[PDB]
Parts: structure tokens; C-alpha cells; sequence
DNA sequence: ATATTGTGCAAAATGACAAAG
RNA sequence: CUAAGAGUAC
DNA sequence: CTTTGTCATTTTGCAGGTACTCTTATTCAATAT
């Protein structure tokens, strides 16, 4: 306050979380990862190769023409315009994403590359080498190769600088987050996937009954380069009582494992010393000598760099190599097969030595016992795949089919002498087509699920889709909540079914890095020291730090805390990334850093000596909080100081969980930098007796994620209720839109009175959740009222909903289109006529006017027609009964579906990318609450409706007050969800006392303050009520648990789930009831239900549901050979079996049709099932 | 229906709501609550049926 | 979306002072329970009624007419 | 004919089963037809 | 396993289940819609033509 | 078996064609294997 | 209705606007009428009509419900206005441009039908203030008397 | 201008292979 | 219509 | 000389039950009639 350099306190940390959510938002990795791709990646896939050379040798039989022609296409800057769309009649316009959504478009925008068309002429003279020569010609003239979709509000779309009265203007939402792309007018999102990282070494044990005990292994990749994988393994064969221990190495493109010495030695490392020296790095570490002696027994009988590269061509599984040149083929694998890492130049033959001796050197301390194995859980390990590096490995296999498609018809163009033209060379086609597919459906290729349908039933639905990570799915156990999932994953919140612990939601703060080029850090550590790979000697340099970076062992450093300290304070002035994440392991003597992208992240107040006041102290002081309080509030004149004054400033830092693992994290600023009657409402809490610490959390809150921020009182409740509540609330209803009146969205589903919690933490409003509420605020009594709330049922006043508690909108938009069956077949919409159409549905078509679409303001039923449409078919033809050569149109309209009804709330026609016209019905109806809906507190106190009470029949308090809800008690100790009692009574505070319950779940409110606070209202301290039963007035025994308390209503209710079925269509194969409600199918009869049914031993009933409940199929065989093939005719008595040759030695059979499809397929499938109706053997 | 009691033979009262009811009692052999929970029903459609059902 | 017309749980009507609260809290710079108590909400359902209440309608009203006459 | 409103004039347009769907005095492609001459009825409930 | 040793059925019904403490062990509640739907086949009696008659 | 199973019955020289109520109209995948065993067997048989 | 708000929406929030019933007793219920659909001696009919014509937003309120019906003498059927401002139930908003045209028929019915027709709101009732007859027992941690709360009842008994 | 054709158990089975007569 | 995929309820 | 038991590979078939909703896509492109 006062003082500019005062610490701050626990409630100064929301003002700098303001200011991250100021300047990051809620999907701000999304965004960050396309707008990577797009300002950087797009040029170098297409730099990288994409040089078409075409040496048309001069192939002269006569000298006259010894001319040896070379075309050449390049690839130069590439151009990414802003979204447009082309039309039927050719003209091309902006394309804003609300009419690419309305009309089905794609928002996308065109790429147009600077293709340089380069040729060369040498003269073909034999011997002498060829010189090439321009001819003058020059040319370069962009070229339009495809469109990329553009995610919304990235640097290239419309509405990254509109404001919220621009926003409003393009009927755009202001709370609207971005991050997604729209297809074919609908809403996708790419799921984070997560991947384990590259280029790291990792060591693992094996089972017993394997030979080999230990495995060391890297994945190693370049980004730089064709990004391929190639996986080097380092082996001990030979269990631990075994005698031949000797350790072989698995290269690639080898058909053995070569051993690791032969592989030293092709490198150029002869001595046994030097490579003992290149492996062990202790000469007093004879335990290492003894379990590597014999190797270099084992590779005693070569003692030359060339015989061992003959060697491994020998082994080499080419096998196209001739006996002199086996040594190069050896040469080429180990320089661009072998750690590709690394590098794919020569000459460092050195450096790729040295990683060898260090995998090997951690296999052996692996062996050793001296290390666990490496822990495959650890996430600091794993990546993540955002929007970014996803499409740019499918715009890098796309690009390369477009160019290899070039370069085919190049060749193709040059041998047949044809012209050449670039419009007829370029299919933008391929590119457009290859990235809409693997957009529009999940599937990434030419993995699924990748690309989702935006969930947008809820705002913090939304929210929660747009933070979404995926493991696809080792001897590892995934589904558990690790302990370095703090702070960057959601501790509860996972879906129940199988994805449990695979599909995980980001934390508030956590942020995933985009990658930068690790060069200027190289001649940083250049400079400051970083002694180089190539003249290390380890005997002579014993205690020195090995410095990785992106998992490339780049050198060793003698001073290894200078230059961290120097690393820091770049990183922290800005200089370095923050991103950069710096490891220093002080036991192994390692330092690592990692710059590539996919790395999670969180930021943590930074914590330094701090002299003047003789103690630890967090950098961040109160003059800070005030900039920042001041910059908010002009907001909602000074200098602006936002998160990223923070960053520079060096006050907050991004850690990541491999950094992570060096650093000491205090919980709380206030309680445990300061060294050191107590009140015994509070929760106990442990000083730690430490005072070293380096970083300290922002807010513990932030460890939860979208979901979980919701719950009120988090840590009052048993962990799996916050999971329920997490999976649960993204299906509560509210308004996920402030736009939804022009959106034709599927369904859409809308409280009609929305109200903000009582009971609301701190981090919800960040998340827009009191701006966009999804629930209501229930007067609920705990109370086994009349026993119609048993078993997780409610009761629900009857009142409260004829007031409009918990009422809903519910929209549902059917499309339609016109299609062009031909060049002139175009379908059309109309009213179609009984006289002259075929297939008219059962359901009125009196509802639609003469352009076959019903009108805004009418009601509409189960199946009546709302979208009137006929296509042509060829006339003259009689069949039926009523087919004429008049019935020319088959009738192809849209009715309403049979359960659903409701007011037609709009409809929408305009023209698709085809110019075809189409239409869109938006049908509006109302949902309110009736027995049999489910509702469900913050807490995972789900249940259904099990009767509802007029306000005359419910219990009521002294001042009249009647409950909206009756819960059960039971539903309390069980479950033990404290946190819905506490939230009960801090809501009942608040709403007297006109404030706003602070429910944050690590902060210091007690239930005796707020019992405290209820009693100076004149109320019982705990909540408990003197009512009085409704029937007969009289004062119920015991007294209720009564108060406020915010429920959700869940998108389940039961007229969507009330389905039943005497007789229906069957399904065409098996001649069954087809399947589902919206087709009027048949309830499976499973098979442990036949169980059931036999263990009750009621035969007659089973047979009767398999055979008259299905399909009962009457087949007739014949008696000499079992099968069904007897031909029939029942209405001239005559039946006869083929080939058996008889007439009366013939019975009919009621046999299910199942039954009869399988005795075919078995006859088919050369099987003969003969049924016979008479036994040949005794039982 | 992991057992043969989850699957039983009731006598049918019409009510007039959207919901199958069922006593408080039966909801342990079914284990059947009522946050959510749907359930099935078969009608037999021969006296035979019918009566093996009311008697097994 | 916009002030409900009557408290759930009593049903006193509610509707006719969302105005009133607004000006209570904008013009006099009362606190909501004061302002609460001014209007005549003394049982705590009335006083969630007006105190929760989000009035979305507003932001409805940002966005120009479709039917504009 | 039957009357639409284009969805960025507001402007109302009467277009025939052959008439483009467009707005004549913007040129918007996106229509949306206008509101029923018939009566609604409405439940107070 | 798909066809023959369990099949869909005709003559079946499913949704929500709620509690009733005011129904017997052994009765079920239907709703309306669902009794009008499925049926049974009666065949007709001396003893049952009134009421059937009445029914049709 | 001496009537119901000889072992030279388990080399086919005669497929047996199932009807269209095994394989339904879009034609279904069955209909399609046996068009291509047809193709061959023509095939086969005018190299021969 | 060119407003934001659905149909069904407003006309569920007109259901709730309170409207005079003095002399209800001098209506008939619409069931036991011998009219078709509604006629003056069971309904009362009003007439909203709204537009946005200024710049600012425009609040429609229950003042501007009129009655178009004879009241033939009748005290029924005025929108009940209470706060000083004198503008009743805040209906709807309207944008400029934006128009609300409807017609209202008011029936008479009771709050069993629907709590739409309750003119009772909330009842306070409670007897026995000293808890003499026990008809409950206090929960409680150390002593029940403290921790109960009198009710402002208890002056007017005999502790 | 359009039809036609270029995954982790874990039991079972099997094969290779040092010792035995 | 068919197929594939995704999300979800108990 | 052929067993003979014996390990180390190869197959190889499976992986709860019901139920709901939505979305996309049905071989691309070149050649010849
Ligand atoms: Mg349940
Ligand atoms: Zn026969
Ligand atoms: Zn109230
Ligand atoms: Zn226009
Ligand atoms: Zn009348």
C-alpha cells in the first residue's frame, strides 16, 4: 500500500492472476500454436526440398544434339490471404465466419506460392564434366496451391482486432474464445495429442524370461529435417546370475545387433581405452570395467575402422552393396541413419561416439543398480501435439504428394513434348481436399478423432472441449494421476467410461510452448564457456557438467553454476524465451535445456534473497500489484504494465515438470517465507521447518482446471464426487452463446432466468461464469419429507416451476439442400403433390407454403412436413396400383422427428458453395421441468425428479418459506460431500446478508465464521429450521437442514429417453426389429438376459421372445437331405427337392430367420447343416 | 442383470407420468437407483407366457 | 435473461424492482443487502431472486434487429 | 410472392420460385423468410 | 452371438425409473404412453366378449 | 464320413452361389467377391 | 415479435403479471361459460402494443397493458402497480426498430391450476413459541436454549 | 463430355537342439 | 440406406 | 544312429452389458469413345 516494496499478500496474487488472464485468455495455446504454423512453419515445409529437378540427358545418337537440359522448379515466400470464398457465378468476396457457418462454407484462406522456373543447358561431352548454364528464361508469377483453413480469431481472421461493438456488428459473440476452424459450417476443435518426447535417452528393465535385462533407448528426430523416426536400442544380453554379459546395439536398417564396440570402432575410435574413456568416465569405477569387459572381448577379432564398417555392411539388410563399397553403405548408415539427431553432415563422428559411450554409460548405471529404470509416466516426458505441429505434419505429407504429383507430370510433359503449364500442373485440389477430409473427420492421414465437433452446450463446455488433451493408447500405467501432473493437468477431471486418466483438461495457467530455434542459446553457451564435444577428454575434465540441449549432447561446461546463473538472468531480462525451460541436475552433473514446442507449463512467482530484509521474499512487491491495479482499472492515464512487464521484469517465471524437478515451491507467500493460540476452526497446515525455497505459487487454487473451478468448496469433498461434478457440469444447462439468435446450430438448449452461484469461487470469474451462468440458486431442505426422494430422487416444488424455475428453450435446426443429380436433374424445393409425386410421407404437408418451407410463427408436430423437396426420375413407368408416367417426381422431404414438437422459430435459404440453393428450419419448443429430469448440485449429487408438491403440500418454516428441492439425508454420509452442506450455509449467508460467498477452495473460512454470521442474522447457527409439516400443520419432530443451494439442470430428461415398440420396421438382413428410438427399434434381448431367463427356467417364454418377438421364419427341407433346398408352391400344393428327387418326404420347419441366414452362409461357405426331424441314435 | 433376480416379473399399474415406478424394496436385487437409471420391460403375448411368468 | 416477474419459492412479485435496485446501487451507492432490505426483500428467496439475477438481455440487445421496421 | 428479409439490410423482398435468392440492395445471399400471417396462440402457463 | 443368442425384441419398452413407496412389492408403474403402445392379444371368450367389445 | 464328409470334398470345384436374400441390395460386398471370382475363373478359363 | 425474447417466453412472463380481482366473484370461469372461446362474461381481454422508436432502449412494462374488453362496471382486470416510479412489471426491452404487437386473454383460476393465479405469496404461520407441548425436539451441541434462536412470538406468552 | 480401370496376455503348437542309449 | 468415427448415460 | 525331453520361439484368439446423440463419406484421375 504505502509502501512501494512491502510484501505482498495471499490476496494481492489475484491481481497478477488477472493480468495473465488479461493478456494470455482462456485459449491462448490454441491460438498460439496456429499462429506458429502459420507465420513460420508454412515457409519452411515449403522450402525444405521442393526443388523439382529434371535432368533430361541429352541421349545423343548423333553429336548434332550432345545438349543435356535440366529444369528446375523452386518454391519461394508463400502468401496467406485473408479468408474468401468463391461463388457459382465467379465473383470472389470476404468471407466472414458468420456466413460460413450459416451457408456451409469453409473459412478458409487461399496460399499462393512464388514458383521460379529455372533451366539449364550443358553440353554433353563423355569425360569431361558437365557445366550447366542459364538460357535467360528466367520467369517467377504466384500461383494458387490451395486453402488453409484459419482458425478463428488467429492473426489471420477477421476478428482478431475487432472490438466487442465490432463483434456485435459481425453477429459475433464478445465471449466467443476462438481456437477452432470452421468445415462445412461446422465448429471443430483439435484435441491436444499427447506423445512421448523425442530425443531423449530412456532406460528400462525387462522381464525374466527374456535374455536381455536391460534395454536403453532413444527416439530420435530432427525437426529441421524429413522428421523421421528412427529408434536406436542399446542391450544387455544375459540375466543377472548369467557369466556373458555383453551389450549389442540395434541399428538401423541391420538385420542383428551389432556389438557396441564394432560400432566405436567403425566410428573411428580403435583403442579399447578410448572407448572404455568414451563409455566410463571414472577410471575408479572398475565396477563399469568388469560388466564392460566383455565387450571388447567380444570385438577382440576386429582392430580396424574399416574392418568394423565392412562388418556392419556386411550385416547391412540392403544387401545391394558390392564387397569394395560395403564400407561407404556402412558410412552412409552411420552418417544419415544413425542418431539423426544429432546431425546429418560428416565428420562428427566424434560427437555421435560420444552419445553412444553416454547411452551406454546410462544403460550400465541402469544395470548397476545405481539408477531406477526411468519412470514412463513422467510428464515432463510426454508432449503435446497442439492445432500447430498436427497440421503441420499433414501439410507436410500434403505438400509432398502436390509436388511429387509436379514433378510426374513434368517428366511425363517433357517425354511426350507436350507444353508445359503451370494451371494444369497445380492441383489445388489436392492441397484444399487433403486438409478439409482430415478436418471434417477425426481421422489425421491422407490416428482418429483428432478433430472433434465443438461441444457447445455450455460456455464452460466449451471451454473445457477447447483445453482438451488425448493419449492414444506399453508396460506403463497411464490412467493414474501422477505426481508431476501438478499444476498442469486438472487433478479431477476425466471422463468415467475408458478414457479414464487418458483424456485430461489443461490447469487454469498452464501453457504449452511453441518452440523457437535453439541456435542463439548454442552461441550463448559458446560464449560463455561451453567447452565443444570434439576436444573433450574426460580423464582430463572428470567433474564436468554435460550440457543437452533439445536432448543433443552439445559439450561440457567446468563452471556449470555460473553459467545457470547467467542462463537465469537472461531467460528472466527476456533475452532467452521464457518459454526455454533450463534443468541443472547437480547429481548426475547434467545440465539440460529444451526449447521445442509441445512442453507444458505453468508460471510461479520467483523467490531471491532478498538481503535488505535478512530473509527469503518473493520479487513481486506491492508497488507491482498496484501498476497492475491500475492498468485493470483503466481498463475497465498511466503506463500499461500487463503479465508480460511481469515476465520481463523478471518477477514470474514459466516452469515446466522437467525443471520442476530442481526447484523448491512454497505453498503460500504469507505463511512460509516468514521464519518463525491458534484458532482451532481452521485446518491444520505444516510450516515445512524449511526456508530454501525458489519459487512459490501463485494460487493453489489454480492447480484445478475449467471444470473443477466451478465446485464450491473443492477440498471439502470426497475426490471422486469433484470428478463427477467436473464430467457432469459441461452437461448443465445455460447460455453457451450470447449470440445464439443467429446461429442454426443442431440443438441448442437455453435457461430462460440464469442466475449467478451464491456460493462463487474466485477463479469462475475469469471463466465468464457469472456473465453466462449455468444453473439456478434452489431453496433445498436435507429431508426424508414423504420417501419419494429415496434413492437419489428429488422433490421438486410444483410452484417454483409453474414461476419458471428451471424452464428451458430448446432449438433444433434441420438443413436441406438441393443436390444435382445431373446436369440438369437439379432437385427442387416446392409442395409436392399427391397427383404427381412418389413416396409422400404419411405426415400433412399443409403446414408448407408454395417454396416448400413452412413459416416462422407456425406450430409443428411429430411428423409433419416441414421441408418440402422432389427429384426427377424417368417418367413412363406403371406399377403399384397409382404409378403414371405423371408420377415424374420422387418425393424427398423433410418431416419433423416423430417425438419432437414445437414452434418454427426461423428458416434460413441461401446458396452453397455450388450455387445450389438450400435452407436451413430452425423449430423452437420449450422444456420444463417434470418427473423423471435429472438435476445435479456442484458436488456430484446427481438425481431425478421423483414427484413434485404444490407449495400448499411442501414443509414450510415459521416466515412461510418453502423449499424449491427436497433432497434425501442419505445421500449425505455415504458420499461424504461436506462441501454441498458448507456451500448450503454460506449461500444462506450471503443471501441475507446481500454479499457473495466466497467458496475458493484453499482459503481460510471456516465453518464457525460462517455459522457465526448466520446466528447475528437471527437464525440457527448450523443452518437447522424449526418447519412445520405441510399436510397438517403441525411442527415436524426434527428440525431441517434448510437453505439456498445452485443446481444444474442436465441435458437428460426423460421424454428424450421414453421409448417403446409393439410392432415396427425390421431390419432388411436378418429380418429383425431394427435398432434405436429415432428409428422406432426393438429393445436388445442380450445374451445373459437369455441367462436369466433359463436360470428361472420359463423355456415357453424364451422361446417365445427369440421366435414370436423377432422373426419366426417357416422353411421347408426335405427328409433324405436336411437342407432347405426344397421348392415350394403353396398355392398349387406342390413341393419338391431337387436332386433328391422326391415329392412327399418333406416338413416344415419354425426356425428363427437368423437361423435360416446362417444355415445359407454356412451352405455357402461349403458347410452342410442337415436338419432332420427324427433321432438315428439313443440318448 | 448379473443374476436371475434382475430380472422379474411385476403386475402393471398405469400412471400418468413418464417414468417406471417401482417399490423401494425391489431396488436392491435390480441394483436400481434413481439418478438416471433406465430399465426395460417385456410383455408376454401368450397365456402360456403369461403364466410361466406369474408362477417361475 | 431478464428479472423474473416473481420469486420462486413465495412468489412475490420481483419484477417491478430490478429498476429500482439498479438505481439504489448506481445513485445512492448502497451496498446489495441494504438496497435488498430498502425494496422490502426480507426472506432470503426473494433476496436471491433480485440479488443473482444476470441480466442477459442486454447483451441480447447489443446485436441489430433481424425484423427491423 | 412470398416475402423474405435479407439477414444484413433487414430490407424486405418478395421473390418468386425463378428469382435468385439475393438481396437487391445489398446483394447478401442469406434470406430469411418472413414472420406467418396466421395467428399464434399461446398458452400464459 | 448377435442374431441368435440374443436379438432384438418386439413388444418391449425402456425409460426412467423412479421410487413409490405407495406401490406394492411385486407392481410396476407404467406410463400411459407406454400401455397404449404395447399391447397383448386376448383371444375372445364367452367369458371376455363384453369387455373386449368394449375395449374395441 | 463315408456320406457326409470325404476328404477330396475338402477341395472345391463347384461354389455354391447363395441368393440375394444372403447378400441384399449398392450391391452388397458378397455379390461384389463373387463377381471377381467370376472375372477370374473367365479369366482362368480363356487362358486355358 | 421482433424483440430477443421467444414468444412462449413473454407470454409466460404476462401469466405472471398481477392484475386487479376485486370483483373476480362477478366473473365466470371460461369452462362452465356457454361462449365458444372467451367472451366478456368470463375474460378480460388486454392489448399490448410496443415499439422501439428512440435510440436508447425502451422498456416495456405492465402500465402499458390496456384493457380493450367492457369491464361492464366491474373492479377487475387493471395490472396492479406498487412501486413509486408507477411503471409495473419490467415486460420485455426493446431495441430501436424492434416491435412487441399481442393480445391477452385473462381468465379467472386458482393457484391449484397454476401458481400463476396465487395471490397469496408467502404465509407465515407457527404456534407454540416456548416449545410447552414438545412438539419437537431441538437439535443441539451444548445447551438447545442458547443455541435456538427466540422467535419474536415469545413475548406473548408465558416463559 | 462421361464411363472405366489402375496389443498384451497366455495357452497351445512347433521347431531347434544338446544329452542319452 | 449402409459404413466408420466421436461424444455420452447407468 | 535315432530318440528324448527341453526350452525358445511362433501362432493366435480375446478382450462387460444395455442405451442415446451427431458427423461424414461413399476411389481420383487419365483416357478413349
Ligand atoms: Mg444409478
Ligand atoms: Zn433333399
Ligand atoms: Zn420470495
Ligand atoms: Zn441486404
Ligand atoms: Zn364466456
Amino acid at each position: 500500500f504505502e509502501d512501494e516494496s512491502a510484501p505482498i499478500t495471499a490476496e494481492d496474487s489475484w491481481a497478477v492472476i488477472s493480468a495473465f488472464f488479461r493478456e494470455k485468455g482462456l485459449v491462448s495455446q490454441q491460438l498460439d500454436s496456429f499462429n506458429q504454423f502459420v507465420d513460420y512453419t508454412l515457409q519452411d515445409i515449403i522450402c525444405e526440398d521442393s526443388t523439382l529437378i529434371l535432368e533430361q540427358l541429352a541421349q545423343h545418337t548423333t553429336e548434332s544434339d550432345n545438349i543435356s537440359r535440366k529444369y528446375e522448379i523452386s518454391f519461394g515466400k508463400i502468401y496467406v490471404t485473408k479468408p474468401m470464398v468463391n461463388e457459382s457465378d465467379g465473383v470472389t468476396h470476404a468471407l466472414y465466419p458468420q456466413e460460413a457457418r450459416l451457408r456451409n462454407l469453409t473459412y478458409s484462406s487461399g496460399l499462393f506460392v512464388d514458383v521460379k522456373k529455372r533451366t539449364y543447358e550443358a553440353i554433353d561431352v563423355p569425360g569431361r564434366e558437365l557445366k550447366y548454364e542459364l538460357i535467360a528464361e528466367e520467369s517467377e508469377g504466384k500461383v494458387f496451391i490451395g486453402r488453409l483453413p484459419i482458425m478463428l480469431r488467429s492473426k489471420n481472421c477477421y476478428l482478431s482486432e475487432a472490438t466487442e461493438s465490432d463483434l456485435y456488428k459481425l453477429k459475433e459473440c464478445p465471449f466467443d474464445m476462438g481456437g477452432y476452424f470452421i468445415i462445412n459450417g461446422s465448429e471443430k476443435v483439435l484435441i491436444a495429442q499427447e506423445r512421448s518426447a523425442g530425443n531423449i535417452v530412456q532406460v528400462f528393465k525387462k522381464a525374466a524370461p527374456s535374455p536381455i535385462s536391460h534395454v536403453a533407448e532413444i527416439r530420435s528426430a530432427l525437426e529441421k529435417g524429413s522428421r523421421f523416426i528412427s529408434t536406436l536400442q542399446v542391450k544387455l544380453y544375459g540375466r543377472e546370475g548369467s557369466s556373458a554379459r555383453t551389450i549389442k546395439a540395434t541399428l538401423p536398417y541391420i538385420k542383428q545387433d551389432i556389438p557396441i564396440v564394432i560400432i566405436f570402432r567403425a566410428l573411428g575410435i580403435i583403442p579399447d581405452g578410448e572407448i572404455l574413456e568414451h563409455i566410463c568416465y571414472d577410471v575408479n569405477d572398475w565396477q563399469m570395467l568388469e560388466m564392460l569387459k566383455p565387450c571388447v572381448e567380444d570385438g577382440f577379432v576386429i582392430q580396424d575402422r574399416e574392418t568394423a564398417l565392412d562388418f556392419i555392411g556386411r550385416r547391412g539388410t540392403a544387401l545391394g552393396i558390392k564387397k569394395e563399397k560395403r564400407i561407404q553403405y556402412a558410412k552412409d548408415i552411420l552418417q544419415k541413419e544413425f542418431l539423426p539427431h544429432i546431425t546429418q553432415l560428416e565428420g562428427f563422428e566424434s560427437r555421435k561416439a560420444f552419445f553412444l559411450g553416454y547411452m551406454i554409460n546410462r544403460l550400465l548405471l541402469c544395470a548397476l543398480d545405481r539408477k531406477d529404470q526411468d519412470d514412463r509416466d513422467h510428464f515432463g516426458k510426454k508432449r503435446l501435439d497442439l492445432a500447430g505441429p498436427l497440421l503441420a505434419q499433414l501439410f507436410k505429407t500434403l505438400f509432398k504428394k502436390l509436388t511429387k504429383d509436379i514433378f510426374r507430370y513434368m517428366q511425363r510433359t517433357v517425354e511426350e513434348a507436350h507444353d508445359f503449364n503451370m494451371k494444369l500442373a497445380i492441383n489445388a485440389k489436392t492441397i484444399t481436399s487433403g486438409l478439409k477430409y482430415a478436418l471434417a473427420t477425426g481421422n489425421w492421414g491422407e490416428r482418429a478423432g483428432v478433430s472433434q465437433v465443438l461441444n457447445r452446450y455450455t460456455y464452460s463446455s466449451t471451454l473445457s472441449h477447447l483445453r482438451r488433451t488425448n493419449t492414444p493408447i506399453k508396460l506403463a500405467k497411464p490412467r493414474q494421476l501422477h505426481n508431476t501432473h501438478w499444476g498442469l493437468v486438472c487433478p479431477a477431471e476425466t471422463p468415467e467410461g475408458q478414457a479414464c486418466g487418458l483424456v485430461k483438461n489443461l490447469s487454469l495457467m498452464s501453457c504449452i510452448s511453441v518452440g523457437t530455434d535453439p541456435m542463439p542459446i548454442i552461441t550463448f553457451l559458446s560464449e560463455w564457456g561451453m567447452e565443444p564435444l570434439e576436444d573433450y577428454v574426460p580423464h582430463q575434465s572428470p567433474d564436468a557438467t554435460r550440457v543437452f540441449v533439445n536432448g543433443v549432447w552439445h559439450g561440457v561446461h567446468r563452471n556449470p553454476a555460473r553459467l545457470m546463473e547467467t542462463l537465469r538472468t537472461l531467460r528472466r531480462k527476456g533475452d532467452i524465451n521464457p518459454e526455454v525451460s533450463m534443468i541443472r541436475d547437480i547429481r548426475e552433473k547434467e545440465l539440460k535445456i529444451f526449447t521445442d514446442a509441445g512442453r507444458v507449463y505453468r508460471p510461479l512467482f520467483i523467490v531471491e534473497d532478498d538481503e535488505s530484509l535478512g530473509h527469503k521474499e518473493l520479487k513481486v512487491r506491492k508497488g507491482h500489484i498496484a501498476k497492475l491495479m491500475a492498468t485493470e482499472y483503466q481498463d475497465i492515464d498511466v503506463e500499461e504494465y500487463t503479465w508480460s512487464s511481469l515476465l520481463n521484469e523478471g518477477l514470474v517465471e514459466y516452469i515446466d515438470a522437467e525443471e520442476e524437478e530442481s526447484i523448491l515451491i512454497a505453498m503460500q507467500p504469507e505463511d512460509l517465507e516468514p521464519a518463525e493460540d491458534v484458532d482451532p476452526a481452521k485446518r491444520i497446515r505444516v510450516s515445512h521447518h524449511a526456508t530454501t525455497f525458489t519459487h512459490c505459487e501463485i494460487h493453489p487454487s489454480m492447480i484445478l482446471g475449467v471444470a473443477a473451478s466451478i465446485i464450491p468448496f473443492p477440498d471439502h469433498n470426497q475426490s471422486p464426487r469433484n470428478t463427477y461434478q467436473s464430467a457432469m457440469g459441461k452437461q448443465a444447462m445455460g447460455v453457451f452463446l450470447t449470440n445464439y439468435n443467429v446461429r442454426m446450430d443442431t440443438m441448442a438448449n437455453i435457461l430462460y432466468y440464469p442466475q449467478k452461484p451464491l456460493g462463487t469461487t474466485r477463479a469462475m470469474e475469469y471463466l465468464k461464469f457469472r456473465e453466462l451462468p449455468a444453473g439456478q440458486n434452489a431453496i433445498v431442505a436435507i429431508a426424508c419429507y414423504s420417501g419419494y426422494n429415496q434413492e437419489d430422487s428429488m422433490i421438486m416444488n410444483q410452484s417454483s416451476i409453474d414461476r419458471g424455475l428451471f424452464r428451458s428453450l430448446f432449438f433444433r435446426s434441420y438443413m436441406d439442400q438441393e443436390k444435382k443429380y445431373g446436369m440438369s436433374i437439379t432437385e427442387t424445393f416446392e409442395k409436392p403433390q399427391r397427383t404427381n409425386t412418389l413416396r409422400m410421407k404419411h405426415g400433412t404437408y399443409d403446414k408448407l407454403d408454395d417454396d416448400g418451407l413452412i413459416a416462422p410463427g407456425v406450430r409443428v408436430s411429430g411428423e409433419d412436413v416441414i421441408i418440402g423437396k422432389t427429384t426427377p426420375i424417368s417418367p413412363d413407368e406403371e406399377e403399384l396400383g397409382q404409378r403414371t408416367a405423371y408420377h415424374s417426381k420422387r418425393d424427398a422431404s423433410t418431416p419433423l422427428r416423430s417425438t419432437e414438437n414445437g414452434i418454427v422459430d426461423q428458416v434460413l435459404v441461401t446458396t452453397n458453395q455450388d450455387g445450389l440453393k438450400f435452407v436451413k428450419v430452425r423449430v423452437r419448443t420449450t422444456k420444463i421441468p417434470q418427473i423423471g429430469d435429472k438435476f445435479a448440485s456442484r458436488h456430484g449429487q446427481k438425481g431425478t425428479i421423483g414427484i413434485t408438491y404444490r407449495r400448499e403440500d411442501m414443509p414450510f418454516t415459521a416466515e412461510g418459506i418453502v423449499p424449491d428441492l427436497i433432497i434425501n439425508p442419505h445421500a449425505i454420509p455415504s458420499r461424504m460431500t461436506v462441501a454441498h452442506l458448507i456451500e448450503c450455509l454460506l449461500s444462506k449467508v450471503a443471501a441475507l446478508s446481500g454479499n457473495e460467498g466466497d467458496a475458493s477452495p484453499f482459503t481460510d473460512i471456516t465453518v464457525e465464521g460462517i455459522s457465526k454470521l448466520l446466528r447475528e442474522h437471527g437464525y440457527q447457527s448450523r443452518g437447522f429450521e424449526v418447519m412445520y409439516n405441510g399436510h397438517t400443520g403441525k411442527k415436524l419432530m426434527a428440525q431441517i437442514f434448510f437453505g439456498p443451494t445452485y443446481y444444474q439442470r442436465l441435458r437428460h430428461m426423460v421424454d428424450d429417453k421414453i421409448h417403446a415398440r409393439a410392432r415396427g420396421p425390421m431390419q432388411v438382413l436378418t429380418r429383425q426389429p431394427v435398432e434405436g428410438r429415432s428409428r422406432d427399434g426393438g429393445l436388445r434381448f442380450g445374451e445373459m438376459e437369455r441367462d436369466c431367463m433359463i436360470a428361472h427356467g420359463a423355456a415357453s417364454f424364451l422361446k417365445e421372445r427369440l421366435m414370436e418377438a423377432s422373426d419366426a421364419f417357416r422353411v421347408h427341407i426335405c427328409g433324405i437331405c436336411g437342407l432347405m433346398t426344397v421348392i415350394a408352391k403353396l398355392n398349387h400344393n406342390q413341393f419338391e427337392c431337387k436332386g433328391c428327387d422326391n415329392k412327399i418326404d418333406i416338413y416344415q420347419i419354425h426356425i428363427p430367420y437368423a437361423a435360416k441366414l446362417l444355415f445359407q452362409e454356412l451352405m455357402a461357405m461349403n458347410i452342410t447343416p442337415r436338419l432332420y426331424t427324427d433321432r438315428s441314435r439313443d440318448f | 442383470s448379473l443374476h436371475k433376480m434382475s430380472m422379474m416379473a411385476h403386475r402393471v399399474k398405469v400412471i400418468p407420468y413418464s417414468t417406471f415406478r417401482l417399490n423401494l424394496s425391489v431396488t436392491s436385487p435390480y441394483n436400481a437407483d434413481f439418478d438416471g437409471d433406465e430399465m426395460n420391460l417385456h410383455v408376454p403375448q401368450s397365456e402360456e407366457t403369461r403364466a410361466e411368468l406369474s408362477q417361475l | 435473461m431478464i428479472v423474473p416477474v416473481r420469486c420462486f419459492s413465495c412468489g412475490k412479485v420481483v419484477g417491478d424492482k430490478w429498476e429500482s435496485y439498479l438505481n439504489l446501487l448506481q445513485e445512492d451507492e448502497l451496498d446489495e443487502g441494504t438496497a435488498l432490505s430498502r425494496l422490502g426483500l426480507k426472506r432470503y428467496c426473494c433476496r436471491r431472486m433480485i440479488l443473482t439475477h444476470v441480466d442477459l438481455i442486454e447483451k441480447f440487445l447489443r446485436y441489430n434487429p433481424l425484423e427491423k421496421r | 410472392t412470398l416475402k423474405y428479409i435479407c439477414a444484413e439490410c433487414s430490407s424486405k423482398l418478395s421473390l418468386s420460385r425463378t428469382d435468385a435468392v439475393r438481396c437487391k440492395d445489398c446483394g447478401h445471399r442469406i434470406l430469411l423468410k418472413a414472420r406467418t400471417k396466421r395467428l399464434v396462440q399461446f398458452e400464459a402457463r | 452371438r448377435g442374431n441368435l443368442m440374443g436379438k432384438r425384441v418386439d413388444f418391449s419398452a425402456r425409460t426412467v425409473i423412479s421410487g413409490d413407496p405407495n406401490l406394492e412389492l411385486d407392481q410396476v408403474g407404467v406410463p400411459k404412453s407406454i400401455a397404449k403402445t404395447l399391447t397383448y392379444p386376448e383371444v375372445v371368450t364367452p367369458y371376455n366378449i363384453d369387455r373386449l367389445t368394449q375395449l374395441v | 464320413n463315408e456320406v457326409f464328409s470325404r476328404p477330396e470334398w475338402m477341395i472345391l470345384t463347384c461354389l455354391p452361389v447363395p441368393p440375394p436374400p444372403v447378400r441384399p441390395s449398392g450391391e452388397d460386398d458378397l455379390t461384389f467377391k463373387l463377381a471377381d471370382i467370376l472375372k477370374a475363373n473367365i479369366s482362368l478359363e480363356t487362358l486355358e | 415479435n421482433t424483440t430477443v425474447l421467444a414468444d412462449e417466453f413473454i407470454a409466460h412472463r404476462l401469466g405472471l403479471i398481477p392484475l386487479q380481482s376485486m370483483d373476480i366473484e362477478q366473473l365466470e370461469y371460461s369452462r362452465d361459460c356457454f361462449c365458444e372461446d372467451h367472451c366478456d362474461k368470463c375474460s378480460v381481454v388486454l392489448t399490448l402494443q410496443a415499439f422501439g422508436e428512440s435510440e436508447s432502449t425502451t422498456n416495456v412494462y405492465s402500465k402499458d397493458l390496456v384493457i380493450v374488453s367492457n369491464l361492464m362496471g366491474r373492479n377487475i382486470g387493471h395490472p396492479i402497480i406498487q412501486d413509486k416510479e408507477g411503471n409495473g412489471v419490467l415486460i420485455c426491452k426493446l431495441r430501436k426498430g424492434q416491435e412487441l404487437k399481442l393480445t391477452c386473454v385473462a381468465k379467472k383460476g386458482i393457484a391449484k391450476e397454476h401458481a400463476k393465479w396465487g395471490p397469496a405469496a408467502a404465509i407465515e404461520f407457527e404456534y407454540d413459541p416456548w416449545n410447552k407441548l414438545k412438539h419437537t425436539d431441538y437439535w443441539y451441541e451444548q445447551d438447545s436454549a442458547k443455541e435456538w434462536p427466540q422467535s419474536k412470538n415469545c413475548e406473548y406468552e408465558d416463559p
